Parts: C-alpha cells; structure tokens; sequence
C-alpha cells in the first residue's frame, strides 16, 4: 500500500523565528506498505540498483533517489548515478589491412570501486598471453604515469609491443578537479552500487570470442611520498614504443617525464615534429621522432640528477635520441647548466621505463600513494583462484554484465579521504623497482567497500568491439566549494530490514552475469 | 505505418480529441499516450 | 492523490537485453484535486517559487521544487543554494563614547544570475550616495578585474565611506570560467529566487528602515574584439586609502591591467604590503608608502601612450612619488631601455586612472554585458517603482525579496546568450571611465527573472544583516559537466498551477518583511 | 467535439513527433511546416528531407571493400537553418584525444569559405579524423547574396527529427550507437567592422594527400581572414591545386617541398607588423619542409624587402596561424559562441540522461527528433542570432581561433535542441543513410520567388501543440531507426 | 464565470486590434496601453499619437501648385522605442534602383547624429530623393542622460497604429499604394569600444542645395564618427552651414567652390595611415570641383606637416568614407544589423501575401497596426537589442557603412512586425498626413518623472489576449485608412 511521510521542518517544542530555523527542508518520504515493512523507493530503487544496477532500470524498479544506502547513517548526502558507455575498441597498429578471416584481440577490464576512475582497460592486439615481463611492463606503466589525467580521455594507450591499455573514468566525477588551485571535492563517500554492462559489438557472424569475468575485492594499504623543501627527490621516467604508422625502426615515441618537477611547455627544438604536451601539473610530454630531433622547455626547477647538479630555475633543458632502433632506444638530456653532465640513457621500447633518480629544487606535499594489490590478469588464474566466477561464449551471451558489492565490510562504512592516493599497483612477480618515485600514477579515493572485478575477453575479432555501459551510484557529504552541495539533502533512512536481503543476496550469487540480464 | 513513435501520438490524438481539453487533462493523457500508469 | 510510472519502453518498443535508455523518470507523486493533480515537485516549485524562505521552513516545500513545472525540457539538472551571507558595516569606526550612536547605510543589487548572487555597498557614514559617489561605485564594479577573487564576500573600498563586496552562489560559482577543467552548463532558468535580509541587531538600537523593490534589467552584450596578434587593454590603477594607516603618508591602490596576463607583483624596493590575485588577467591588491615599489616580470609586451613600453622578459616596476591624503601620482617603469616611465594622477577613493595599453597576447573575443544599475538612488527606486514595499528595519525583522520570471511571460531559458562581462550603465554615469579588456562580473545572466535591490537606511553600527538567500536554478548539463550526473526529466508542465503563480507574482509584489520571511 | 485541428495541424503535430512516421504513416497531412500556434499574418514553411549517405572517410561508394575494419561517426546536429549537421570520424579506430577533439572544433572555427565544405565531402583534421559538413540543401541552395537573391526575415525551425538508418550488410552489422539531444544556445561574439586596414590571419592545415607520399607530399589549405579571394595555381612543381569560392581567401593543395604555387594579392598585407604585399605583389607559398606529421611553409611576397614568411606546422594537429592585417575594408559580423554537445559516449551518458543507446543491428540505426527545446513556446529566431558558428567545448582554448569571417555561417533557431548520434566499431564497410525530415517556418523580406508559397500562420490550436509539447518534455527524440 | 475582462483590457483589445478606430469607437477604455498579459508587477504603459505632415520634397506647403506632376513616397515603420518610421521620397514618382536603393540605406547607417533629423523636416540622399525620420516625441524626449534624464529598463510595444491618410486635393485626389507588415528582428553587431585611439570614418555626402545654381553650387553633409561634435563656422566664402546639436562630429553646409568652412579639432586625428591633427588644430574643409553631377572636396589643418586630403563625391549619391582614426576614445555601443523591409513595391507583393493596395481616392489613405509577430507571446524587449541599426539589404554592400555609432539609435521590438507602405501614384499637390497611435508599456529604473506613472502591469487576461493575436493573425495588418 502508498504512504507518504512528512518529517516537520520544527522539532516538538521548537519555537521558531520567522526568518530562521533550519533552511533546508525534508523530500518527503513515499514509502511501500508492505505486510511487514514500508520501504522508500530511495530504498527500494537502491535494493533495486545495488542487486541489477543495469536490469533494475531497465525494468522499472530504479525507484527515486536509488543512489542512497538506505541505512540511517547520514544526515545529509549528496546520491548519483553516473552511466557513462564507453566502446573500448582494438588498438591501432596501422591502416594495416584487416581480414575478416584474420586478425582479433584480448581485452581485460579491471574495474575498481574507485570514486573518479571507472575501470581500467588493457588489451593486446595480436592477442597474446600475458608473460611476466608483459605484466611488470604494464603495471610499472600504470604506476610511472604522471598527470594521470592526461589520457582520462579514454584513449587506448601502448606500453607492450602490441600492447596497449586505457583508463575510463566517471566522466562527472573524473570532473570534479583535485588538489587544484581552489579545486577540491567531497567529505566522504562510499559507492551505493556499481555494474558494468560490456555488450559484445560483434557483427552477428563474426560473434567469435569469449570472457571470463569475477569479483576480486582489493584495498589500498597506503604508502607515503613525503614532503620537503629545498628540494624533493623524485625521478624522470622515459618510456619508448613506435608511433602509428611510423617507421618503428627510427621514428620512436616517448613518454619522457620527470615527478617533482613542474609541467614545463615542452616544445620541439629541432627536426622532426612529434611531440604532445600534458596538461597535469607535471612535467610529462610524449614525443616522437626521428633519431637526431630536439625537444626543450625551461626548467622550471633546480634538477640535480646522478649526483650531480644538473639544472636551475632557467636553464633549458632538451632531449634527444642518440639512438633509435625498432625495438631499443638511446636517449640524451642535456642542460643548458653551466658544465653540467649528460644523461645517456637507453631503453627497451615495448618494455620497461627508464627511471633516472632525481631531486628537484621545489618543496613537495607529502602525499601518499596507495598500495592497491592489482588483481587478477592471468584468465586462469582467476578461473583457477576465484570460484565464484563465470566463462561465457560472446557467441551465447552478449557479453558480460558485473555487479559489486560492499565485500570488504559487511556494513556500508564511509569510505572517506582515509585512503585517497595515486594508487600504483602491486602484484606476484612484479620488481617494485620499476615504480616510478614521486606522486604519479592514477591518483583517487578507493570505496574500502566494494568489490573489484576484472573481465578479460579473448578471440575478439579485431572488427568486433565492447560497449562498456556503466552505472556507478555514489553518496558522499560535501563540504565547501563542492559544486554539488545543493544536491545534497536529507540521507537515506535505515532499512537494514530490506539492506539485510541485498547483502546476503549478493554473496549468494556472483557478481558476474550474461550481458542479456541487464 | 512504422512509426512507433507516431502511435504514441495518434494514441493521445485519439484521445484528446475527445478529451475535456483541460490542460490538466492533457497531462493526463499526455502520460497515457507514453503509456504511464498509477502504481500499486 | 496516487503515483504515476512510466515504461522504458514506449508501447511497442521492442529493446534489445542492453539497449533503451539508462534512465528512469522518477515516479510521479502528483496529488490530487477536484480539477488538477500537480506533482508534489509541481506543487513545491509553486511555494517556493511564491515563497522561497518560507514555504520551506512552512513546511509547502517539496518535490523536485528547483524545477519549474512547465514540461519544457526533456531533462534538466536543478537545485537551490541557500547561502547565507552576513553583511555587517566596513569601517571599524573607533569611537570613545560609550554610546558609537554611529548609523550606516548599505544596499542590495539582486540579479537573477547563474553564479552571482547580490551586489551590496554600504557608507560607513549613513551618507546618502553621490553622482560622482555613485558613478565611482560603478564604474568600479565595471572595473573589478579577477572579479573571482572577490566572491569571498570580502569587503571592498571604492569610496570614500563607501565599501561593496559582491557575493557568489557557493557552488555555481564554484564551477570556473577556463577552458581546462570547468565551464557551465548549455543554459538554464532561474527557478525562483528569493532572498531574506534578516535584521540583526541588538534590540536596544533596532533604529533604520529599509526599502526593497524588484526591477528588471536585461543585458546588452556589448562584445569585446578577438585580437590576435598585440591587444588593446587598460592599465587600471584605482587609488584608495590603508582602511588604517595615514591617508597623507600611505596609500592602498589597486592595480590591474586588462589583457596582460597575471604574474605576480612582488614588492622589491619600498616598505611592503602586498597581496596580487589568482586570476587568468595581471591585476594587485597593496599598501604602501611613497618610496616603496613593487615589482614583476611582465608576461607579455606592452604599449602606452604610442611608445612600447615592455617585452615579455621585461621587468615592471610601480611606484608612487606623492601621496596626498586623498590624491596619489605614481610611476611605471620598464626594464626595456629606451622606453620611458608613466606617470599619472589619480585620486584614492575615486575614479580609476586608466592607461590605454597594449599587450602582445592573442586576445579570445568574450562580450562584456551592459546591464542597466537598478535604481540604487535612496530615493529614485521609491519614485520609479510602485510596487515597491518599506518599513523600519525594527518592525519587519529584515526585508523578504522573491524574484519572479519578469521579463518574459514564459520561462525561457536563459543560455549562453547573454553571459559575460557584467558592465552597468546608469544615468549621469560617464562610460570614459569604464575599463577595456574581460573584467568586471562574468556570468550567465538569468534575463527571464526580475532584477532588484533593497537599500537599509539608518541602522546601527552594530545591526548586521544575515542575507538567507534560497537561489533555485535548473538547467541543461553537456560535457565535464560535475552536474550533469544530477539531471533527470524535467518537470511536467502544470501551467495551470504555473499561471497562478503569475498571476500572484504580477498581482504581488517581490518585497515583504522577514517577518513574514 | 472537443476540438478539431485542421490538417495542418495534425499534419504537423505528428511531424513534429514522427516527421518519418508522420508522412510514412500518411499521418503528415495538409500545410504541415507551420506551427498551429497562430503566431504569423503570413509565413512560408517548408520541409527539406535530404537523404545523404554518410559513408566511411575512406571508402570506395563503388566497390565497397568488405573490409571488416571499424570507424567512429559521431553527428551532431545542429537547428540551424541552411545547416543540417556535422559528421566526425575515425578510419583508426581511436578514441578523441583532447588534442584530437581540440583539432577537430578549431578546424570548425576555421573554416574559411564554409560554404566550400556544403558537399559535405570528407576533410581530413587529424591523421584519422574527418568531418564534413552536411546542408539542408534547398535552404542553402538559396544563394547566400543570390543571383534571384531571395531573402528571409526571421524562421523557426518546426521540427528537425532524422534518422541515420544503419546501411550494413548482416555480414558486418558490427554497431552500436547512442544519441541525446542536448540543447545549444548561440552567444553573438561580433566580429568588428574596420576601415582602411582590417585585421584578421593566415591559417594554414597541413595534412597527408590520399593516395600520397606520407613524408614527400603533404596537403595542405591555406587560407586568409578578411583577404578578398584570389585565384591561386601551382606555378612549378607536382600539381595539385583546388580554389575557393568564397569571397575570402582559401585554397586546398597538393604537392612536395619542391612544388609552388602562387597568387596576386588582392589587397594590402601586412604580416609580423610587416608590410608583406601590397595589391600587386605576386605571393608564393611553398613548403621548405615535409614530413609524415609536420611541415614547413613559406610563403614569399612579390613585395620589394618583403620579409618571408617561415612557419613549422604538425600537419593532422591544429593550423599554424599568422596574424594578418588586410588593408581591405570590412563589416562588422558576429561570430556564435556555441557550446560543443558532448562529443564522447560517457561525456553524453553521465550528464544527458534521457539519451538512449542501441546495437545497430537490433536498432536498424538511428532516429533522432528535435523538439522546441529551449523556448516554452514558439518564438522566432531571425536576425537575432545569426553569424559565424565559432564552438568551444570544454579543454578548447581558443588560443587557435582564427581571427577572421570563419566557421559555419547560418542562423542557429534560437528555441530547439540540437542533438547528437555517437556511432561506434561501426564496419568500415558500412554506411550511415541519413533521411532528415526537417522543416522550417519563416518570413520574406525581398526576393522573386519565395514570397510566392508565403501564406497564412497556421491557427493557433494550444491543445494539439500543448499535448506535442507533453510528449517532447516527455520523451527520449532518440529512437530505434526501426521507430521512424 | 463569465469571462469577465477588466474594462481596461478590453481597451488594449481594440487598441491592439484597431489602435486608430478604437480610440474613435470610444472602445479605448482604461489604461488601454497596459498588456494583459499579467506578466509586469509593475510598468508604465504610454502612448502617444504624433501626427506628422508629409509634403513631397520640394512643393510647398504655404502655397499649393496644383502641378499635376507626381511622387512615390514610401515610409517604413518600426516598433522601435521611440523612432516612429522612417519615410523616402522621389519628386519624380520615380522607382527606387539599386544605387538610389543602396544610397537610400547607405546614408541611414551613416547618419551621425541621427537626432539631427529628429525634425520631421526632409533630407536630400539622391538625386531626386529625400527621406526623413519621425520619432515619436514623448518618447524621443527620453534625452538619453544630459541635463533632464529618465530611464526605462525595458518595454515593449503595446501596439502600433499608423494611418497615412491621403490628403490630397480631389481635384488631382490620384495615386494609389501598398502596405504590407514584415517582421524583422536585429542583430547586435558590435563597434567595439577603445581608449587612446579610436578607429572611425570621415563621411562627406554631396548633393544640389535646392535653389542654388546646379553646377555652383552644393550642399553637402559630411561627418567624423568618433571625433567629438566640433563647431563648424564658415571661413570664407559664400554662406551655408548648419550645425549639429549631435554629440559627434557632423555639419550640413552648402556653397561655391572657393567657400570655406573651419572648425578646431577637439582631439587628435588620423588619416591615411597619416596624422592630420592635434587636438587644437584648425581644420579647413572645402571643394575643389563642383559639378551638378559631381564634386571634388579636401579638407587640410594647422597641423605642421598635416598632409591635404582629396577624394570625390558624385553629387547626390553616396558619401566619400576616409578610413579615419580618432584621439578620444569610443563605448561598447554596437549598431543593430537590421534587414531593410522590401524596399520596393515590386517584392512587397512577391514577400507578402497578407498585404494590401488600394487606390488613395477610395481608401482615404492607408492605415496599418502592427502586431507581435515575432514571438506567441509579449516577451519583453529591454536593453538587449538596443543601439544604432544599420539597415542591411541583399545589393547594399556593407563597404559603404560608416564606423562609427551613426544611424537611428533606439531600441527594437524584440516582438513586433514592422510595416512599409509605398505610396506611387501620388501627386506633388498632395500631402500624407500620418496619424499614429502607437502606445508601449515598460517599466522605470530611474528618472524623475516616469515612475509616478507606474502601475501595476495588466492582470493575466488570457482569454482575450488569446483571440487578440489570433484575429491580428488571420489579419492583413494592413488596412483601408477610411477603415480607423
Ligand atoms: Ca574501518
Ligand atoms: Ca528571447
């Protein structure tokens, strides 16, 4: 049966002045009469889209603020969905012809209950199994990436010969700015629910390809990037690959960057072009090119690399290959210091980053980066360690469709600022050496609630793609700034009596569906 | 004849046409035509 | 009274296990009548619209009342900030006496604008304001240059006995103006905006009274050039007096100039006090004595009076030569040798001292707004406005203001058109002195709702105003927006409702007591 | 009897719904283009339905190759009045990069003689990026000036509404899309009007020549602000020229480092606060480089101590810009500030939520329909918000935005959504038949052959337009090509 | 209920409907020029009724010559604040050609101190053509902040009723013509506002002064945009000069060849990229050739070193633009791009369906009501689209627009349809009177006057003002004079 509840804008005895009181006044609560309870579609429309994030919309059962875990803990929240569809495609190699009889792809998805960052993609193009190195290779890369922000564009990324990966954010959360000069967010927050629905684009024959898919819960230890003044030691990393369509034995590219040291407009000095810019705070720069090109900036920062001094706050600093191969490359960073050194450098293309340690004349904010232990990219090794797991042929199922879960803690705890970090990824086999030093890698505030997931696709034709249709629901407590706080109000009541059901009913089953149950 | 779209209007046309013409009423069908409903 | 679903799927829609759309209109809890149903959204927005404060703490508010019941837009983001500003007399005007029986006056500017809030400017002295008083007034608001970093709420002098400070709308405002991470929404509508001017003062000199009127204004974009290669712009150089120190020794000019871009003025030579902006343009808050002089790499070249005057790798240097204890000459100078040093008089308190500049920087075109003052005249409002209301502060608690959709019958929805630099006009106001490049207010200005101000007169020293402003605005989320994951459908149309709302609007007006808030 | 809308009405009503279904369902019947709300003495509606097949950058319309490679085509369009919409896209299938997207709008801004773009041809703007620029012909077959020149106060468009049919063999039906319509407003930034010496500047988009040597040819289109056109052709050197027709400035060509082309200046230049040429000074334009992804130009004034000019330019990145100064004469015209809609598939989902995505197979492609989407009511854009349609978007900074008459030059229709279709890991060998059924409303001023239909305002019947309104605020306007 | 509207609102009806007949129907009841649309609070509803004598050009208007010769007298109205219409005359009954079209144009946009003409008195422009303003007095009083200034915050049209009733002898009671109603809207194109200098232009129109000797003789208007009003006073010669009350620079005078006008300059010049003056030099203005065809002038200063300067002027048509650069500084003030209302009888039947044209001798004339055409409801028109338009035209190429804030200033009716009448056949020995009651409401932000005026805004009389612009629709807003 309907009800609807009005709780008083005054307290029993309050005497209130006009103009005062309190400002904010209550959205009236509807709730459901039911034979033993009364439920608000806040309520249900969560239970609702907590179990079926997607199905639960798609049905009719998505009712009002569903964005809100129902359990009388808040005062005031701030509720949202947020159901950004992105269609991870195969990477580029080149205009390289394509046989429909030929070519496919892998492609893994990581998705982690993290408040901006939706999920982390990886893929290889000649389809291949993830060796060790490939492995390290890519997480080092993870980690080692400066203004992370830079390819929050959802843009495929290389770092593998032949392999490429990309990072999808919550396009209204990745929005709101962090750390920025008056920039900042949110008091607390913890998802309300979050699944993914990865429809299989596949032409009706081509259908070839399957996907394995699990829910792996992961949480940020946190580690520190402590602070300093006349200078804050750090590092520049120099990754190396073949641009596209470029001659891969001498025309490589770089994703040259140093920590500490402040984004300074790199420009390109001479020869060949090949060269983006990072919009971070950060020094980071990609370029490309022909052996013998020059790039350059003015160091913003005092640098002392290999022990030596190696720049001040104008010298200018640029850099250029002595070397280049199809597959190694050797780099040269020379200051415009008075008798500084030189910095010959050389690294493995499709592997690996060279980390030249440094110091920077600029003080740092102590920062820590969280110690999120990656998980699964080894399909059996996920199949073999997570039971509660589920394999299907794209051909007989349109894909996969996740859902998560609070698995780290029976209650809904607030998951706070408390483990905010450019988290850099751990994982077996894998040398901590290759990470990079300062406050790089994807930065974010980790839900130290809900599951992680991770769902990789193999015998993809490359013509074939995947519509990650997401739907991440979040509650937090604004505090100032917040370009949000007006959609805050009143929290969610307590309905453990139905919350109850959600919970054990998760865990009874998987997170892992058929994309044709959504 | 295709248009689903379209059905949906002939379908509050229809109605409309004999309709009070309130635009209270109007919401009404307005609401039928996406074939809305009063739940319970 | 019952609630109302709508399907995913239209009759006979036949969607895919994925396909549709990923919404799903909240239910509608419209309650019912012998002849209309509105939706408790429908029903709030309608108090709220009427009675913002009020109908909130009465309890009538409810529903998606940040939306306006007009089924117009197909979805649509909403809300209402409630910031509550306490606007309180400048001057710390020490008195010996045990009774300061000191009054001031200070008055209001609402305008329906997305990120702005009101406007507000008081006279320590109750004195009334000026033509030239006025005129500084204005054509300093025109002049504020990284107007951004003034939303703070913080107190401004521009006048003599006369501060003003402007206040934001605490997230509006919180998104930015920068091609980077933060730009607006496609458009919008001011919902309803109301705002109550508590009259807070000890209820022993509840003295002053005060009057409020709702006057409509709409903008002119009158368009700033987009230049390429060198730009015009306008050194601007408004000279003030240290709200403590001797006005005959000291000084507390301001200086800023249009289109070169913010680098920070660091005092090198003189005795110091100092305090530069954070905005995208060049401008400087400081104090100091004759002999001090601040200093500051010059981003880009710069012309003046025909000659060049600076390069990028230049290094200006300003400096003041007199300091009367209302007049002020000061001196620029440039590192570029052959260039030679600017000079000129101004008078703090007053107009500002413009410079017509140029400055070697690609220029982005941006309109400038010219948006008419409301009658800010202690007396003028109270002749061209007859619905306008009064009483003593001591009476009504404070004065109640409700904005109402104006200009336009209907609620358009106030987009990008007009959005800028606020520039206001006035009568008797010389535009001469109006500053050339993007400075000023810059927002999206809402030009269905009616503008309007209230003035306070004769209140106490000690009598503050506590401004519990209740803004509802809702509007079109596109990209980056940190919004756009709040938008649902927009409300249904009721204009049956919505007309009466008009009507009462029309047939009412927008000013009564905040006691009756 | 409750009421009874005339034909022209209902016509109408269902058009401004289903304008596929409305005439598929015969249910598009009598003066349908105008508004039953009774606003005009006398007006002209028309409905322009172009059929155009949006197919792959770089595909044969011939024999098709049943490739099986993909290619992202996003539509945005737009209620203007001779503008139908723009088409992006993407041969490799890549995701839109800041610099990417950043590329692509500046190009928008910069389109010299936009006009020279109406074939809607392809352009490349990044190395696999295109767009084109799709007309609602009939409209723009009015000739801007005209030879006829017929003329039209203000309009208002009565119903946009297209679909963009997803033409592809079950072989390769591999799609998805997702549309919204997300409304747009046009913020008058006037163009000032100067006397002996009018400034403006000298963009220059350098990219690859299909077909051509990736490093050895490079193609490239310089163009000029308030320059009056001029004819160009290459004077030594491997052809490969294509003029403007326009009254400004612009030209496309082909060519190696060694190849020239040239033309006589039309008018006083100067460059650099430099006299460059002057109406006689015959000006050259070659490459002093030229690679796979950068190139140098140079362009050498007849002019007697006439410096050159030297610029480095990543072809398939932004166009290098010179500031210019044009000793022409020139009006006054106002470039639009328009908001770009959401150019990437979550930017859409996230904050428009009455979008609705589809499999292309299931969804037999797609079908969008505008709606008065801004103005409660009808009102009349004209003169009022007509101009250069010059977009931001957020991340843009106009830092590269010519300085000249550029971009897109119609008359936004103040009140209605514009919208957008993302198609993504659509088949290379696939198409996008695009039927747009769109109408418009308007006034004549002067002409000799419009004012001929010019009739009556349609009479005004709230009730049918109220109920319309309904189902608009209402709906999704993107549907199930299938839907139509 | 009844559908009981206040006796008021039923005034504004006939009004609306019939603003002439109304008022002689005694229909016009209560505060009629209030609109019922209950939207204002508060506002001011004014009207006012100028009657203007329209004589052709040359004939007198003490004596009658009962000539039996003709005139094509045509008159645009405008639903601008306070500019009535505008009205051009041929003496010949001659047609309107481009050239005679365009000079026709050209000179309203160039037209300095347009509050020059706010005398109904008439002004040569071409050969055998005049044309002058009528300003609607009340309003035009408005002097926009002098000594004595008020101030309305916006407005909008109430109605607009003008007859032209054909007074004309009967004994030569000949002629016909055509109204017909196009509604045009503005677009704000800015003339960006600047500091120590401000670009400009120096116009210098010239044309026979009416009883002086043909080749001799010449009377000519030339101006200075930004240069502020200067005090011109003949130097030496045969007399002829008028002055401006304008705030800018502008003269009217008139003389032989070797007469001289002088003035100091009030601010530093620029001319041809050159210096001309300082701001006390003294300028020297004068003629070279005069031909009753055409006429060579040059303007020379006490500026040592101040070059001369020299260009021609065919008499009657046109104006000889310097590009020209000022020492004072200019405001933000834009003009209002606005189309010009088909000039000629030819298109007004080909554009206007819903137009009319009756003889003068049965229909006493012409009598129009303009109506809300724009937009189906009364928003209101403010600030917005305010400032100096500049008529645009197919044909009139801008080039011979001025620079500065010259035409007709006033604000535009973001919602009313303006209105031409072309009379033809009409002879010398006939005179237009013109009857015009035109009646807006708007509302006050300062003055010392207005504001005890105001009121409260019409209540919400949606019943009527429903069928309101439903009959004005169905209605040529065109009519019979003999029928107000
Ligand atoms: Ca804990
Ligand atoms: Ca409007």
């Amino acid at each position: 049966e309907q009800a609807t509840i009005l709780k008083p804008q005054l307290l029993p005895g309050e005497s209130v002045a006009p103009s005062g009181g309190r400002g904010t006044m209550d959205p009236p609560v509807h709730e459901i009469c039911a034979q033993s309870i009364d439920p608000s579609e806040g309520a249900v429309g969560w239970f609702y889209k907590y179990m079926d994030p997607a199905g639960a919309v798609e049905s009719g059962k998505a009712l009002g603020e569903f964005s809100k875990v129902p359990d009388g803990l808040l005062r005031y929240s701030v509720d949202a969905e947020q159901r950004p569809i992105v269609t991870i495609e195969c990477p580029t190699v080149s205009e390289s012809d394509l046989p429909l009889d030929g070519k496919l792809w892998r492609v893994s998805f990581i998705s982690f209950p993290a408040f901006r960052l939706n999920f982390i993609a990886l893929a290889n193009i000649n389809n291949e199994a993830l060796t060790l190195e490939t492995r390290n290779t890519f997480i080092q890369t993870l980690n080692n990436i400066t203004n992370w922000r830079d390819l929050g564009t959802g843009q495929w990324a290389q770092f593998a010969p032949g392999w490429y990966y990309s990072i999808y954010v919550l396009p209204n959360t990745y929005a709101m700015a962090e750390i920025g000069d008056r920039t900042d967010s949110v008091t607390q927050f913890r998802k309300v629910y979050k699944g993914i629905t990865f429809e299989f684009n596949a032409p009706t024959l081509i259908d070839q390809g399957w996907w394995v898919g699990a829910h792996i819960p992961v949480k940020p230890q946190s580690e520190t990037i402590p602070a300093a003044e006349r200078f804050s030691a750090g590092s520049m990393t120099v990754s190396a690959s073949n641009a596209i369509f470029q001659p891969s034995n001498t025309v490589a590219r770089i994703v040259w960057s140093i920590t500490p040291l402040p984004v300074a407009t790199v420009a390109l000095t001479t020869g060949t072009g090949g060269t983006n810019n990072t919009s971070g705070k950060f020094f980071s720069v990609e370029i490309d090119g022909n052996v013998n090109s020059v790039w350059t900036f003015t160091a913003p920062a005092s640098i002392l690399a290999e022990g030596e001094p190696f720049a001040e706050e104008g010298d200018t600093t640029s850099f250029s290959m002595t070397t280049i191969t199809a597959d190694t490359v050797v780099y040269s960073v020379s200051s415009s210091l008075t008798g500084s050194s030189v910095i010959v450098r050389g690294v493995t293309k499709g592997s690996g980053v060279s980390i030249t340690p440094v110091t920077v004349g600029i003080d740092t904010e102590a920062v820590n980066r969280l110690s999120i232990e990656m998980p699964a990219l080894t399909t059996e090794e996920v199949t073999t360690n997570v039971p509660k797991y589920e394999q299907f042929l794209c051909k007989e199922s349109g894909g996969a469709y996740i859902v998560h879960y609070k698995m780290n803690n029976p209650v809904f705890e607030m998951t706070g600022e408390e483990n905010f970090g450019g988290f850099q990824f751990h994982y077996p086999g894998y040398d901590p050496e290759n990470n990079a030093l300062g406050l790089r890698g994807i930065v974010d505030t980790f839900e130290n609630n809900f599951s992680s997931a991770v769902v990789h696709f193999w015998g993809i034709s490359q013509s074939a793609t995947i519509v990650c249709k997401t739907y991440d629901g979040w509650e937090g407590t604004t505090n100032a700034g917040s370009t949000v706080g007006q959609f805050a109000h009143t929290g969610a009541e307590e309905e453990d009596e139905v919350v109850q059901l959600a919970n054990r009913l998760q865990m009874e089953l998987t997170g892992v569906y058929q994309a044709d149950d959504n | 004849f295709a248009g689903t779209v379209s059905a949906l209007a002939s379908i509050g046309l229809g109605l409309l046409g004999k309709s009070s013409a309130t635009p209270s009423v109007i919401k009404g069908i307005a609401q039928q035509a996406v074939g809305a409903v009063q739940a319970n």
